[PDB]
């Protein structure tokens, strides 16, 4: 009971109302958006690649 | 045009200042927190005829790239669960404080504001401890006011009788324990 | 680098016509006319406060040899709710005509309903402090105007060392604004 | 048959109906005609609902006043305005097998759920329509030459001169969504093709 | 959660801009290339 | 003499997209 | 759940979790509003069954992460695609750009330079020079978002209301006139990928008659080096 | 049951923020 009740006062200082208005999700799009970047520049490196091997016969 | 302002004030302490902080960056914006480091003068109207009239302008001092500005807030107007009052925001270059001293005004008393900004909504809240200018003339040598801290928020707009105040009393009881928000003088 | 000058009505025609007569000059040159324009005053007690169109989200406020600060268009107000005038106001307003990076101005400077003069306004779009550049203002007026004269008047601004930003433009103007008013 | 068994619809509620129009077929007149005729009652109605909110969610979405509707629920038909032009559809109950039919103000036709594709195929006539005229106004000045491209933009280029730049001529275009002329003649200094502009939409 | 993402995002973006950068001298070295008479 | 300067610099190029390739998949793999 | 509430954003009201998708952080603006739920279990969550499949904004031209992550992901991505679609569609029947465009249902079909047909399509389920106009329009829809909330909206004087740091000085800096003031309007969505489309078809067709100008001749050799 | 509950550490301290807002509205 004691430990509890003790929670209880605690969560009513944090007070804890409505929800966070609180989203990482800015960074994420970006940081997905450079991974993109990056796979896009990979392929067509493989591409180029490829195509001098083939030159290079 | 003839835009007014909607006041809430209260203070919190210094640990308290550090729970709150923390409180409100959850719910302001996803945007970023902004410090606040300002300087404001107020300017006396002498009016030989009937009574004071003041203007204060603030200058920023964090950012250097940023220009004056003038306010002036009219008289409390007189149940609106906000201290009302009309609001003129006047922008202007670096040379007010000569051309006011021009025009018939003096400074009475200089502060310095160094705080926080949040802008939730129309909405706009703010701490800052108002240090005091020890020297007349010097933003180096700045010494506390209060052992404590402010806030306000601050909603500008028409003058058409709006629902300002109920998103005031509203975002003001998420915050209730921490802080407290009334109106005041 | 704005120069404004005071052109008579050299009578002759009216001041209507002599608008008409630097209007037809203008566009013979082969420059095109562009949305109008027009700059009015007020004076308080002395404070000038004026309005231009060339900067419509600032309105300047000058006192006469001192201070000149611009402001935002809610300068206005802040003068209104300061009663702590005198109804002689000028209002200049006419087209604007945009040349190679030129452009130049001419009204019909009105007090009441008598128009009182004719006023020109030029300024060479790109530029810095004038000291260097009103030869080049010079050359062209003096195909314009020259005929009566334009006279240097930059030197409202030439004693400086190097500076030029908008607010010289309306100094000009408030001057020519109390020499207007004076003489009929 | 007499007695209902489970109802299927592509496109509670079919419960409720089910229940229904096992009802009144015991009637004994004809019950399947009848039946056949109160079905496809619903089957309009259901059509009619569908096509309606489409037209809902196009006009608050994408189109926005371009479309203006006249409708008459408990009679369910829906009109539906582009900038003049109306195009409505309707049950024409005389004899209800016939299936939904639609009507314009001249044409010179097959739905299928959905009406965004009805407005653009008939706008799309309708603009190709205009365009037509216009070529014959052009053919009674000059019995030169001209062309129309028939892809989805609405073309009627027109060359202004004899040995022809295709990059120069010049291009006259027919907005599908508000019918108003689009012009293009790559420098025609911008205001100029304005004037020519409000000159060939007014007449 | 957020310093890291941006932290990932600034590595990714100087490996491109670096890749980018040396790429383009070989192909300014291949400007020089093929550009030379092809007569045969 | 051309022939031979020609697939040296497209060699070369080469062994430059190997490196980068490995470059920018492993910074993807971290 | 912590790890949940660690990387995607939600708040928990009645015996439920209201988790969003939508951008409302990033302020998007569009009607949606996210609201994601989640059931128990460990081993999860479900999506708004309006944002499903896959978004794939395919526009062209025509001559081992926790599963709940991955699902969170790809509606977040569809709710996006879908927004973009929205912005562009909503931009057709707007301000009526110079060329030119139809908007079926799900393509915008357009012409630039004659001869060009520009085809932007949303490919829900359930090239590659216009993949660098699709990455471009991504990040132009999200500066769009991150323009209503930046810094840049915010006063460093605590003073006039939240102008754009610009229309300050805009004021007692006399700074405008019709062009200097002008210069801060918007210029819309399809009007600027309607531009790089096209920018990029110019310089191909450029490089193309260079290049063919350089096959056809051997006598004086016609060198290139771009930038 | 001793029920005697007391919050911790007032965050208010109300004179000082009628100190406060003083100072920010006339004088200090």
């Amino acid at each position: 009971e004691a430990e509890l009740s003790a929670q209880i006062r605690y969560l009513t200082q944090v007070a804890t109302g409505q929800p966070h208005e609180g989203s990482s999700y800015s960074s994420r799009k970006d940081c997905q958006m450079a991974l993109k970047r990056v796979d896009y520049a990979r392929l067509k490196l493989s591409d180029v690649a490829r195509t001098c091997e083939q030159m290079l016969e | 045009i003839n835009m007014m302002e909607y006041l809430l004030q209260g203070s919190v302490l210094d640990h308290s200042l550090e729970s709150l902080i923390h409180r409100l960056r959850g719910l302001c914006d996803n945007m970023e927190p902004e410090t606040f480091l300002d300087h404001e003068m107020v300017f006396l109207l002498k009016g030989q005829q009937a009574s004071p009239f003041v203007l204060r302008a603030r200058r920023s001092m964090d950012r250097a790239g940023a220009p004056w500005h003038l306010r002036y807030l009219g008289q409390p107007e007189m149940n609106r669960h906000a201290l009302v009052r009309n609001c003129v925001d006047i922008a202007t270059s670096e040379n007010l404080t000569d051309f006011l001293m021009e025009m018939g005004f003096r400074m009475d008393h200089e502060f310095v504001a160094k705080g926080h900004l949040f802008r939730k909504g129309i909405m706009k809240i703010m701490v800052y401890k108002i240090f005091r200018i020890l020297v007349p003339g010097n933003t180096d040598s700045t010494e506390a006011l209060s052992l404590s801290y402010l806030v306000e928020l601050s909603v500008v707009a028409p003058a058409g009788q709006d629902m300002v105040s109920d998103d005031m009393k509203n975002f003001a009881e998420q915050l209730k324990p921490l802080v407290h928000l009334e109106k005041i003088d | 680098v704005t120069c404004v000058s005071q052109m008579p009505v050299a009578e002759g025609k009216s001041v209507q016509q002599t608008v008409e007569l630097l209007t037809r000059k203008l566009e013979m040159l082969g420059a095109e006319k562009q949305g109008t324009f027009c700059v009015d005053c007020e004076t308080y007690h002395l404070m000038y406060v004026m309005h231009n169109s060339e900067y419509p989200l600032s309105c300047f406020a000058l006192f006469e040899n001192g201070p000149c600060l611009i402001a935002d268009t809610n300068f206005d107000v802040l003068m209104v709710k300061l009663k702590g005038a005198k109804a002689s106001k000028i209002e200049t307003r006419g087209t604007r005509y945009q040349y190679c990076d030129f452009l130049v101005k001419v009204g019909t400077v009105t007090m009441g309903p008598s128009a009182r003069g004719i006023s020109v306004e030029v300024e060479y779009g790109p530029c810095v402090v004038a000291s260097d550049c009103w030869s080049l203002l010079l050359e062209f007026l003096q195909s314009f105007l020259g005929s009566h004269t334009p006279g240097a008047p930059a030197v409202f601004g030439n004693r400086h060392d190097a500076v030029y930003g908008p607010a010289d433009t309306m100094v000009q103007y408030m001057e020519l604004f109390n020499k207007i008013r004076k003489q009929q | 048959p007499w007695r209902l068994l489970k109802l299927e619809i592509l496109v509670m509620q079919i419960s409720f109906i089910h229940q229904l129009v096992q009802s009144r077929l015991f009637a004994d007149e004809k019950p399947l005609q009848d039946m056949y005729n109160c079905l496809h009652s619903f089957c309009l109605s259901l059509q009619l609902e569908v096509l309606h909110s489409q037209t809902l969610m196009l006009i608050r979405e994408r189109w926005g006043d371009l479309v203006q509707v006249e409708r008459y629920h408990a009679g369910k038909c829906l009109s539906l305005s582009v900038w003049v032009h109306k195009v409505t559809i309707k049950i024409d109950e005389n004899d209800v097998s016939k299936p939904l039919q639609i009507f314009h103000d001249p044409p010179l036709k097959i739905d299928h759920l959905s009406i965004e594709k009805l407005l653009i195929d008939s706008v799309h006539a309708r603009a190709h329509q205009k365009l037509q005229e216009l070529k014959a106004i052009l053919r009674g000045f000059n019995a030169n030459e001209n062309s129309s491209i028939e892809t989805a933009l609405p073309a009627l280029v027109v060359p202004i001169l004899e040995p022809c730049g295709n990059s120069e001529c010049l291009h006259i275009f027919v907005d599908l969504h508000s019918g108003m002329f689009q012009l293009m003649l790559y420098g025609l200094d911008q205001a100029t093709l304005d004037d020519m502009e409000k000159s060939v939409n007014d007449d | 959660r957020n310093q890291q993402l941006r932290t990932l995002q600034e590595e990714c973006d100087r490996k491109l801009i670096t890749l980018r950068d040396e790429i383009s001298i070989d192909l300014y070295e291949l400007e020089e290339e093929y550009y030379s008479s092809s007569s045969s | 003499n051309e022939l031979q300067r020609k697939d040296a610099l497209v060699q070369k190029h080469l062994t430059k997209l190997r490196h980068w390739q490995q470059v920018l998949e492993d910074i993807n793999v971290q | 759940l912590l790890r949940l509430r660690q990387h995607w954003k939600l708040r928990k009201v009645g015996d439920k979790i209201l988790g969003d998708l939508s951008y409302r952080s990033a302020g998007s603006l569009f009607p949606h509003h996210g609201t994601f739920e989640v059931i128990k279990n460990t081993d999860d969550v479900q999506i708004p069954s309006d944002l499903e499949g896959s978004a794939y904004i395919k526009v062209s031209i025509q001559k081992g992460s926790p599963h709940w992550q991955t699902k969170l992901e790809a509606a977040q991505n569809v709710l996006l695609c879908k927004e973009i679609f929205a912005q562009l569609s909503r931009e057709a029947v707007q301000i009526k750009s110079q060329v030119p465009h139809i908007v079926v249902k799900n393509q915008i079909i357009s012409q630039p330079f004659p001869s060009l047909q520009l085809s932007i399509s949303l490919c829900h389920s359930s090239e590659d020079h216009l993949y660098v106009l699709e990455h471009n329009l991504h990040l132009l829809i999200r500066e769009f978002h991150k323009q209503t909330l930046s810094s840049i909206m915010m006063p460093h004087p605590a003073s006039a209301p939240f102008g754009h740091k610009r229309m300050r000085l805009s004021g007692p800096q006399a700074f405008d006139k019709n062009e200097i003031n002008s210069l801060q309007s918007s210029e819309g969505l399809l009007e600027k990928i309607i531009k790089q489309a096209k920018h990029i078809f110019l310089r191909s067709r450029a490089a193309a008659t260079i290049d063919s100008l350089a096959s056809r001749i051997e006598d004086p050799q016609i060198q290139a080096h771009w930038s | 049951e001793s029920g005697g509950l007391r919050p911790n550490k007032q965050t208010f301290n109300p004179t000082d923020t009628n100190a406060l807002v003083a100072a920010v509205a006339f004088g200090k």
